[PDB]
């Protein structure tokens, strides 16, 4: 490709997550929907934990956000 | 090449494809290691189709391989759907093993043409009396049928299969949408006892279903009612509700978020009627007549869903209370029943002059029987007393037995031409037989089955 | 909306910049490497992260580059990640690509042949078509088994089908009829 | 940490805080130099919260620092509320003073 080897070193040394596809963040929380980035094998109609004891259910599988 | 689910929103399933490969409309799509069909509804741009379920989605993910069939759904046609039981996509829910099809048709199709109408007003006997002289049937015409539940419309359905089964050499399927799980299995164990299950084809859409099948599974029985016309045959399409296909639109509408119409509907409402209606009609190899029970919404006739099933219907059957409270089987309003083939130049003169005589002489004796009540029969005249004897022998003259209601009756059943109920209504209005007592005329089949039990 | 109605203001105010500085090469070349590094995937699984700010992705995207920006450029990366447009920098640099073209006069023509054509047969369709559009023309030829003789000349939206699968279509359309 | 406003449509507040540092719902936040509080409604992301003005929005612009105060809207309790006129915040609005409580509570349970 057009990518030069310096620039593809510079690349490689990067501090990107390992995003897991059972794990997500939360992205905004209002009015009792929680929209979570992340979570890439969440079923429709799974539970989802929360810290502190709280659980959610997954109903919009979106493309970029999941809302629980 | 396969695609991936991208979005799940209730029904509302996304599925991305490569570039080359984007499946068509209304094709079906299977999800890979899931019992689970979907149906494309558009195409969104950049391989992205969106899609509805003909099932729970529940328990599916994002990034599940999705397969193309490379076509639309397909069911099974022909003989061997004759006494079954299936689903939208032609699956057997009866617990008796797989359908031996030769034949699988796609349930989207364009209307017959211009070219392919069969023209004329032919007529279809169906042998019941009333039906036969007051509200007359057409090949490829529409029966709206009314009236509530306890006046026997399931047993005019079943007489219907059994008549055109056997006297026509013809088939019926049966398609319901909205389909309550307890009046189902009711159906088809009636069905079974009466020895009318294997005349028919049944599919169900069942109520507890998304609103996809409930939309397609009328298009799924008349691809079966297709194939049996293409056959050279006569074929009769019975329709639970037409207006849970209405409001099937309506649900399937507001899912994929399309602008809301009038009172709620959808706005493809008279195009998504005409696509089911115009397919129902008679070619020149055979005929589809249909039998659609109608519900109407706060009961208004000029709400959108009744006014847009009323321009395609041809004839009208009203069952009532009144009439079953008098005993008298099957129950036809012949003062409410409409058709629009009750015209002297479609069945001619004859049977016309027959047919409004007879409903002259009720109208005047529905009023009389008002004058009757309101200041006792000495008010009468001895010409107004003549009509009440002449219509007490006409209202118990329609009055017939059947052959799926052998049971009820303790009687054989009967089937009536037409020409014979010209010929004893036009007895009867004649003042030929006057000389024979009312209750001669109650539950047989011609005029002169009432002459021969005017001697007993 | 589109791609290119969102990216239409931001090529347009780097081509005013780099025709008003004499820096057009510079500008493509910038434009081609961020738009070929922000295509690369751990590059785009970095930039789809909820917890870093705009500035942290904008400085991700300046420390990658490093020697192929200058100033500007950086300050062009800057309002582009601040206005959160970053998914935008392949369809901004298309349309740079656009507007050079019509600065310099130039059209980027693709030609497509049933057989491979030597340097006469492509000075010869290049002159044919520097007459008719009044620009110098660039030639992409490709080969195609599809075609049985012929050429297929494409540039911009014009389409001219000298292909005998084409007169076999016109043919098989003027006998259907 | 401190926020900034970076949007006033109505009643309808925006304030933008560092991630590291985003109030919670329900939690009441001063802004700097107004007499005006505000209370968090909804998280949006990016560090944005949307708020509700406790006051009129005429004194406020954009680029205002906003503290937050870590807790909710808390208001005098006992019995050194009776015979006193409160508002919403439990500021007294009539002239007698300060109200000389032991105990406030919070008005979200
Ligand atoms: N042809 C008939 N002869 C005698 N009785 C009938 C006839 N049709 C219906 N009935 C009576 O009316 C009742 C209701 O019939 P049905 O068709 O089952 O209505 P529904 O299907 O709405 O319950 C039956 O139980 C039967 O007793």
């Amino acid at each position: 490709s057009e990518i030069s080897e310096i620039i593809k070193g510079r690349i490689e040394k990067l501090d990107v997550a390992s995003q897991a596809r059972n794990e997500g963040t939360i992205v905004s929380v209002s009015d009792g929907i929680v929209r979570i980035y992340g979570l890439a094998d969440v079923m429709y109609g799974e539970m989802i934990e929360f810290p502190g004891g709280v659980y959610g259910m997954a109903l919009n599988l979106e493309q970029d956000s999941v809302g629980a | 090449s396969s695609g991936r689910i991208v979005q799940i929103i209730g029904a509302v399933i996304d599925v991305e494809f490569p570039r080359d490969a984007v499946p068509s409309i209304y094709e079906a799509l299977k999800v890979q290691g899931v019992e689970t069909t979907l149906e494309v509804q558009q195409q969104l741009g950049d391989g992205v189709v969106r899609s509805i379920a003909m099932g729970s989605t529940e328990g599916l993910k994002r990034g599940l391989n999705v397969d193309s069939t490379g076509a639309a759904i397909s069911v099974p046609v022909g003989k061997a759907t004759l006494g079954r039981i299936m689903d939208v996509l032609g699956n057997p829910i009866d617990e008796a093993g797989p359908i031996g099809e030769e034949e699988r048709w796609g349930i989207h199709r364009e209307a017959p043409s211009y070219a392919d109408q069969a023209g004329g007003n032919e007529l279809l006997e169906t042998g019941i009396k009333v039906i036969d002289l007051v509200c007359p049937f057409a090949k490829g015409g529409k029966v709206g049928l009314f009236g509530g539940a306890g006046v026997g419309k399931t047993v005019n359905m079943m007489e219907l299969i059994r008549n055109i089964a056997i006297e026509h050499s013809g088939y019926s399927v049966f398609a319901g949408v909205g389909e309550r799980t307890r009046e189902g299995n009711d159906f088809y164990h009636e069905m079974k006892d009466s020895n009318v299950l294997d005349k028919v084809a049944l599919v169900y859409g069942q109520m507890n279903e998304p609103p996809g099948n409930r939309l397609r599974v009328a298009l799924t029985g008349l691809t079966m009612a297709e194939k049996f016309r293409d056959e050279g045959r006569d074929v009769l399409l019975f329709i639970d509700n037409i207006y849970r296909y209405t409001l099937a639109g309506t649900e399937v509408s507001a899912l994929l978020g399309r602008m809301p119409s009038a009172v709620g509907y959808q706005p493809t409402l008279a195009e998504e009627m005409g696509v089911l209606q115009e397919r129902i009609t008679s070619t020149k190899k055979g005929s589809i007549t249909s039998i659609q029970a109608v519900y109407v919404p706060a009961d208004d006739l000029t709400d959108p869903s009744p006014a847009t099933t009323f321009a395609h219907l041809d004839a009208t059957v009203v069952l009532s209370r009144d009439i079953a409270s008098l005993g008298i089987y099957p129950a036809v309003d012949p003062l409410d029943s409409t058709s629009r083939q009750l015209d002297p130049l479609v069945i001619g003169q004859d049977h016309y002059d027959t047919a409004r005589g007879v409903q002259y002489v009720l109208q005047r004796y529905k009023e009389l029987k008002d004058i009757i009540a309101i200041l006792g029969m000495d008010e009468l005249s001895e010409a107004d007393k003549l009509l009440v004897a002449r219509a007490r022998k006409i209202q118990r003259f329609l009055s017939q037995p059947f052959f799926v209601a052998e049971v009820f009756t303790g009687s054989p059943g009967k089937y009536v031409s037409l020409k014979d109920t010209i010929a004893g209504f036009k007895g009867i209005l004649n003042g030929d037989y006057d000389h024979l007592p009312e209750q001669a005329f109650y539950m047989v089949g011609g005029i002169e089955e009432a002459v021969e039990k005017a001697k007993k | 909306a589109e791609l290119t109605t969102l990216a239409r203001p931001y090529a347009k105010a780097a081509f005013e910049y780099a025709q008003a500085h004499q820096q057009l090469a510079d500008w493509s070349a910038a434009l081609g490497v961020l738009a070929a590094v922000s295509q690369d995937d751990t590059v785009r699984q970095l930039l789809k992260e909820p917890q870093l700010t705009s500035s942290a992705k904008a400085q991700s995207l300046i420390d990658v580059c490093g020697d192929k920006l200058n100033a500007p450029a950086q300050n062009f990366v800057r309002t582009v990640a601040e206005n959160k447009r970053l998914e935008l920098l392949p369809t901004i640099a298309e349309m740079y690509e656009q507007l050079k073209a019509e600065q310099e006069k130039s059209v980027e023509v693709e030609v497509t042949s049933a057989f491979t054509l030597s340097k006469e047969q492509q000075d010869k369709l290049a002159k044919a078509l520097s007459a008719r559009l009044s620009r110098e023309v660039r030639l992409h030829a490709s080969e195609d088994a599809s075609l049985i003789g012929g050429v297929i000349i494409r540039a911009g939206d014009l389409v001219i089908d000298g292909s005998v699968r084409g007169k076999l279509a016109k043919l098989a359309e003027a006998l259907k009829s």
